[PDB]
């Protein structure tokens, strides 16, 4: 549980 | 080994970012063909600097939102190095954001994996956009002995600040908080059906180290029973003595927000009765009613245990509550207390 995972494309 | 790179921006920079303040933002991915894929940035690398911006120590959500504010067709500068060292264990750990805040508003989770608060706690933030996307912030519960109690969701500062708007203090809704030690000696409030007894008793008997603060004149219709400046308060200071403050809650809290983080002590009832029996045997002149001083106290817990600082219990038959009001209060000079940063 609780992965941080990227960002949406900036 | 630093890269440099310089290119115009169309439509976006095309960057997947990772990490936070407390390690790095890194990039976590490039777009095929791009301008930044063209001038050399890749997987792995920890942006140092953009433009004139330093983001070695800038928040997740921050730094996406400065690369989003960039206006398209103009120009942007970025340093960069190559870190797979730290950029692969930035993915076997959560690691990204690290940093406290504290609540000025009540919060109810709107989730399992949500947090609620009351106002006054206090929070480290390790993720700044849970998910990958903006609206949540991940963060861990700080309460009794500055110890992660649990850990889960709550809105960013963006969101809070419009929860918070919808309660119309002078603070923001998370305020940046860190840890100090009191270079001075803080004032001191007490609360409680014994609070004018304590109050009294310590600077009778321990005017040394004690020190009341004279209230202003009586506002014209309100109870017949003044508010403090902060000039007769830091007078007080100003010779190494604890103010003893008689002030309001909201009293208390302006002046957590001047930064005088006052030790607020509650003096918690035993009952009616061993109210009355209390003031038979310390004060058995004072007219103020035990009822009312108890009923007074539980309303006040009711609605401002935030600003509660510490707790003493009180047993009728002994006045115990002296000799522990006396070290809750070192105790609590020493202590190391929530700042805003």
């Amino acid at each position: 549980e609780f992965k941080q995972t990227s960002s949406f494309l900036v | 080994s630093m890269k440099l790179v310089k290119f115009r921006k169309g439509d976006s920079v095309g960057l997947r970012l990772a990490g936070g303040n407390d390690v790095g933002i890194f990039v976590a991915g490039v777009l095929e063909d791009s301008p930044a894929a063209k001038e050399g940035l890749e997987e792995g690398d920890q942006i140092l600097r953009v433009n004139n911006v330093d983001f070695t120590n800038i928040i997740r959500e921050e730094a996406v939102l400065f690369l989003l504010d960039l206006p398209k067709g103009e120009e942007v500068t970025i340093l960069a190095q190559k870190k797979k060292d730290v950029y692969r264990r930035i993915v076997e750990s959560d690691v990204g954001d690290s940093f406290y805040i504290r609540t000025h508003f009540e919060y109810e989770k709107e989730s399992p994996y949500g947090l609620s608060f009351n106002k006054g706690e206090v929070f480290r933030v390790v993720d700044t956009l849970y998910n990958g996307k903006l609206g949540s912030w991940l963060a861990i519960r700080i309460g009794k002995n500055h110890k992660e109690v649990e850990r889960g969701i709550i809105p960013n500062k963006n969101r809070a600040e419009q929860l918070a708007s919808v309660q119309y203090t002078k603070f923001p809704a998370y305020e940046r908080v860190v840890l100090r030690e009191a270079g001075f000696l803080r004032p001191v409030t007490i609360f409680g059906p014994i609070a004018d007894v304590a109050r009294e008793k310590l600077a009778r008997e321990e005017p040394d180290i004690y020190q009341i603060a004279k209230s202003e004149p009586r506002d014209a219709g309100t109870d017949q029973r003044g508010i403090i400046r902060l000039h007769t308060i830091k007078q007080i200071i100003d010779q190494d003595k604890h103010a003893l403050l008689d002030v309001t809650p909201n009293a208390v809290d302006r002046l957590n927000y001047a930064q005088w983080y006052p030790i607020v002590v509650f003096l918690n009832p035993d009952s009616k009765q061993g109210v009355k029996t209390m003031r038979m045997r310390l004060c058995p002149e004072s007219r103020k009613s035990a009822r009312k001083l108890y009923e007074r106290s539980h309303k006040l817990r009711k609605n401002n245990h935030h600003l509660f600082t510490t707790t003493i219990n009180l047993n009728s038959m002994n006045d115990g509550w002296y000799g522990a009001l006396k070290e809750a209060i070192q105790q609590q000079q020493n202590q190391l207390v929530w700042v805003s940063e």
